[PDB]
């Protein structure tokens, strides 16, 4: 039940885990010379970039339908990791995602926490439309399912969370690395994920590798006055490597 | 590839409950028949070969239907076709490959050319199919110089000939094909696999010189994957496809319709 | 060479591996 | 040259054939393979992963997350039936689960199914349920007595929120069709064994989640096209 | 054929400047990535086979399109074609071989005969293609005695038959073919390869006797080099070709146009 | 005779096939081979020879020898940009060089490019230049500061008139397309590091030549027809 | 390729022939055989079993 | 392999047994 | 004879070398 | 097997002797 | 058998010598 994960100068503790999941059974590791493409020495900032970064908390209420964040986008503003991300053409990283949500023994609810590779979102409308860059790059704020009028909507992604935002049934989302946070049992979910791509390193600004999706499968219910509780996400890059240094991209 | 045998099982009275677990962990249960019931010893004899990726994806399916309507008026000006190659335009094949995030395989292409007679006779018809990789000049007319095929690969079919067929090796500049791509252009445009999956075009022309018989030639293209590998399984597509390279599913003035069928009451199966 | 089956004869006739038939499991 | 004799079948195109063919790009050397986590080699690997069964498939909960949970009630003090489903892998509602979807690409199946349930009520809420499997040849049970006469598990929801029950392969033939006609492999029914009890000031209802996957047992044969997906029109480029 | 590996490299502070040289010498620099930057150790895995001459030139491309318009009026008087063989009339092939000064190889010739129906039916058509080396009598009519082919090589094709194909060994009286020739006649005429490249003619006739169906027969000839060798590389042709055996490039009332594209300002890529 | 089964593909003509065929001149004995210097065995040998880049490709210098040199100025006392070019082997102006021309007969490329510069001013003229390579993912630099933040060489033009700089392969994928769309491998820009200084009575400007060739690194694949040459009409016999 | 010579009979369909042909369901694994009493291997086994002769075959 | 007959040559060319010719008695 | 490839079977069927397929590199 | 002639190659391809070619004298 | 050439494979398939190809010199 007790976890303690130490990353840089950061340590996470959780007295109520469903022990951690290692996506696809592979622990993150630095890129091997046998798989490498680019020929310059990759810079490895170590503890200055491989540490836990806590994002802006979201509120879980009885009418919440879901949220998603994309990596590495969510960390583009995070200290040394964010800096390296934009000073270099190529980057590569694994992550430890720790989703935290505590309540009480008098609260009930269940979240599905999934990490999806190449989560190519569907657009909201019909016709010849596609999702605009800005909308799949919300930053640490992430995206929350709101079912109610946004803009240049021919550029917006779909809000059909029950179709995994991409035309497949929620429900089968379990085929992806995931954990459930069932309030009567745990107060956190931890997923360790390696780098997954069809190329050894890639552009972090242009390609998001993982999408983190959180969906309340069973609603938050309680008789307590504290009837909304936050969900906080802390993500730690792991084995971050960068290559192709030049000016910082704006 | 063998399925394990069902072993004999007895009545247990114990402190360890194999049936009891926590799915919050994101792990699938390990309970087998012997843990929950007093099981009989059965010697199962099933191979799992047919369920392999090679078997599943290694079947020829249609990926394109190329229609060439021969015009006799501007014989050299037209009478050729161009198609940007992809596996996104026909549902049966597309859905099978999209069960994975990344795939890698060699391709077998079989052509089924059918001449539709619109005149009294069909004469002698010969077709040329040329593979034009990105960057090579694309033909602009039936008599374009590009049809010389000095270095591109062309294949010829004439009425009476068996179905043409040839293999292509894994074509990507990456280590695997992207069945999905959460990314963009270097210009922040074209979200999706349109960026990653540029395999060039398949162009065709009727080679026979001007003649007097109107005909239409429909060449269906079949694709079979060979020596297959795939990574990161995904849930199967639950709705009709609407566009190539996009996961969009919304149709105008039409509600979302999945394959789930409703029932009146959940206490009756 | 000869292979067993779920015995038969089989050899490759082309110089490029993409030409080969289905893979052995 | 060598006298040869042409055999029937010659020149035909059989889509499930297995012959060699000349390569159009001779001498071409493909991109080296790099390590990508998550390789799949056989479809059974997918069939063995749990996925949620849309057990509450009524018009009311249909295009939402509610089709995936059942609500238990503390006001019920009786041996009532909570829900039931046919056991046939490709029948509804199992059809759209991972295992039901893969099964729909084959014609025959065999093996045992593992059904797991997760109780999502408060840590202070309790209940005991009767999960039962009724072998075929009889109508689905309408009373707890008739249900328990079959294969069953009595689940005590206490500190562990999950349980797994196995529906064993009990069939005359070694395999069954994935598309069953006037046929069944049986039913799974859920009943209140005791009652959903709660202390004061606790929500009076609680949800239950149901998952399904196949056991080591599981096997499919005779590949075919799926009936669970359509193309009624062209796909725009 | 393997490309070398990129080795690890470190920060140097030295008296020897590998980056500094003199190109006045006519020698290309030997600087590799490791000399100019702190390089990463990468294990490159590329074969260079496809870049070999055998691979580059060993592809079939069109070198001639022979059109025979069958006349029913003077059936035996005409209905035959003659073509002085050469690789100078079709640009794609010509440019590839002219990347070298001298080449030597065997030739594979594949024929693609197409009958164009100009009447209700095409009947039964049979063609004869005869190779006439320099000096052998060239046919003067469809019924010329030279078609007896007592010793010249002829190949026959009839409607329904697969594409004819045959090989020719390296044909020159010299040790290699001249792709370019800075020389003349023994009479101080005909500057160029017209002197050196006299391979005789390819003649054809419709063999079927007088019949009543008008047809045109277009036979395209494809050439593929085998067992190739080449010497003295040359810059690639930069302009359209205008004549066979001559490097002339001037076109009447038309400016010289290369493939270089201009830009407004050279400080913007 | 031997029972045989005809396979799909039979009878087709694939221009990139590799089969044997009967010889039309049986018994013919070809001319012996003699020694000819200059044999080439692989196209990479050509890609490795330096050729001049038509760096000054403006309408003013276009069909002459001037498109091949850049003029440096002693009147400029500032960190100005002298010229720039995309690094993509088959993009303009690199396209018509030896390596660009051979690359245009293939679809993919990989490897490092060697760029060399020759200073052609007086033996008494001096200058220091900044040659920089900007990896992709960003706009080409407009200031010396932004340029030098990338890969670069500071060239002191003294007694050696030439220098070589290597543009390393820095790409996500192992290969790139020779026909790039909305893509780039980066840029090479040239800047005044100091100033072109001359003694009295010396020409106030001087030219610079730029060459390109591939390193041991270089490789091309997937042969295709070139887009750099045309045939719009018949070639007269 | 290998020079071959086509023989008369080629391409015909003789209903009593005995050639191999490609399988339309590759990799398919049939149901195991179980023991069933009464296997017959040759028609003579049936010819050797007594059966009644309809010796009184009159219209009556 | 070679078999006697009521001697001839025979080998299997396909990977699935259903493809084989008539059974030996 | 048999050759490796970037294993396959290959022999020459004609008496003149010009008839042979592409050269081995 | 191989036979001399008034040397050549010859084997039987069918399972019934009636299928065989002319008899050796 | 196999023969060299100005190496290739060659055997006779018919029982009468008149059927054979060109003579070896
Ligand atoms: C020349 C015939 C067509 C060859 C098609 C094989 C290419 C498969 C590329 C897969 C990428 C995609 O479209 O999602
Ligand atoms: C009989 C079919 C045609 C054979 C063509 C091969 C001859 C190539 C001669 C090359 C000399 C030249 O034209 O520059």
């Amino acid at each position: 039940r007790i976890i303690q994960i130490t990353r840089g100068d950061s340590t996470i503790t959780s007295q109520d885990v469903a022990n951690a999941i290692v996506a696809y059974g592979v622990w993150p590791h630095y890129l091997s010379s046998k798989d490498a493409s680019a020929i310059d020495k990759p810079s490895q900032p170590d503890t200055s970039s491989n540490r836990f970064y806590t994002l802006r908390s979201v509120t879980w209420s009885s009418s919440s339908k879901g949220w998603w964040w994309k990596l590495p986008d969510a960390l583009k503003d995070m200290g040394i990791f964010g800096e390296n991300m934009f000073y270099h053409y190529l980057g590569r990283s694994g992550y430890t995602i720790h989703v935290q949500c505590n309540a009480s023994k008098f609260h009930q609810g269940t979240l599905i926490v999934a990490l999806i590779p190449e989560h190519q979102i569907a657009s909201a409308l019909h016709g010849n439309v596609n999702v605009g860059y800005n909308y799949t790059h919300p930053g640490e704020t992430g995206r929350e399912v709101k079912a109610e009028t946004r803009l240049n909507p021919d550029l917006q992604p779909t809000e059909e969370y029950w179709l995994n935002f991409d035309g497949t049934l929620l429900g089968n989302i379990t085929i992806f690395p995931h954990q459930f946070i069932n309030l009567r049992s745990n107060n956190s979910a931890t997923i360790i994920a390696p780098y997954v791509n069809a190329v050894p390193m890639d552009s972090m600004r242009s390609h998001n590798n993982w999408s983190l999706v959180i969906i309340p499968i069973c609603p938050l219910e309680t008789s307590s006055a504290i009837n909304t509780i936050p969900i906080t996400i802390s993500i730690s890059p792991m084995c971050a490597e960068f290559s192709g240094a030049r000016a910082k991209r704006q | 590839l063998v399925v394990p045998n069902i072993n004999s099982s007895n009545p247990t009275t114990s402190n360890s409950a194999p049936a009891l677990d926590a799915a919050e962990t994101g792990h699938t249960s390990s309970v087998q028949p012997e843990d929950v019931i007093e099981t009989r010893y059965v010697q199962t004899s099933q191979t799992r070969d047919e369920m392999s990726l090679e078997s599943f994806l290694g079947r020829s399916g249609c990926i394109h239907e190329s229609k060439l309507e021969v015009t006799l008026a501007n014989y050299n000006k037209e009478n050729f076709t161009v198609w940007a190659i992809n596996l996104q335009e026909m549902a049966q094949i597309r859905r099978k490959f999209e069960l994975f995030t990344y795939t890698r395989f060699d391709s077998e292409i079989t052509l089924v050319p059918c001449i539709s007679a619109l005149s009294q006779d069909i004469g002698h018809i010969t077709m040329q199919y040329m593979y034009v990789p990105p960057g090579a000049p694309v033909p602009n007319s039936r008599d374009d110089y590009a049809w010389q095929s000095g270095t591109n690969a062309s294949v010829f079919w004439q009425h009476g000939q068996a179905y043409p067929r040839f293999s292509l090796p894994f074509l990507s500049v990456a280590s695997a094909y992207y069945m999905f791509y959460d990314g963009y252009d270097e210009q922040d445009q074209n979200y999706g696999t349109a960026n990653t999956n540029n395999m060039g075009s398949l162009c065709s022309r009727i080679v026979t010189e001007k003649h007097i018989h109107k005909v239409h030639i429909m060449t269906r293209i079949y694709h079979k994957a060979k020596h297959v590998k795939a990574w990161c399984p995904r849930p199967p597509r639950a709705l009709e496809y609407t566009r190539a390279h996009r996961t969009n599913f919304k149709i105008e003035d039409r509600s979302i319709q999945t394959a789930i069928v409703t029932r009146p009451i959940i206490t009756t199966a | 060479a000869q292979v067993s089956r779920q015995n038969y004869f089989n050899i490759n006739y082309f110089k490029d591996a993409a030409s080969n038939g289905a893979s052995k499991l | 040259g060598l006298p040869v004799f042409i055999t029937p079948g010659s020149g035909q195109f059989l889509t499930t054939d297995d012959f060699q063919s000349p390569c159009a790009l001779p001498w071409y050397h493909p991109t080296k393979e790099i390590s990508i986590p998550g390789e799949v080699k056989n479809l059974v690997e997918i069939c063995q992963v749990d996925s949620l069964v849309p057990i509450n498939n009524t018009d009311t909960y249909i295009n939402s997350e509610n089709m995936y949970s059942v609500v238990l009630q503390s006001s019920i003090n009786a041996p009532d039936k909570i829900f039931s489903i046919r056991t046939d892998v490709a029948s509804q509602p199992l059809a759209t689960t991972l295992i039901g979807e893969i099964s729909s690409y084959f014609t025959h199946w065999t093996g045992s199914l593992r059904f797991s349930f997760m109780f999502c009520g408060t840590a202070n809420t309790t209940v005991k349920l009767l999960l039962a499997y009724t072998p075929p040849g009889i109508a689905e049970p309408t009373t707890r007595k008739d249900a328990m006469l079959g294969t069953h598990v009595i689940w005590d929801v206490g500190l562990q929120s999950t349980i797994s029950m196995v529906v064993p392969w009990i069939s005359a033939s070694h395999y069954r069709n994935t598309s069953p006609g006037r046929s069944t492999s049986g039913y799974i029914t859920c009943w209140y064994q005791t009652r959903l009890v709660i202390p004061p000031q606790t929500p009076p209802t609680a949800r239950l989640l149901c998952f399904v996957s196949g056991c080591k047992d599981f096997c499919l044969r005779m590949a075919r096209d799926t009936n669970l997906h359509l193309q009624s029109g062209a796909i725009a480029q």
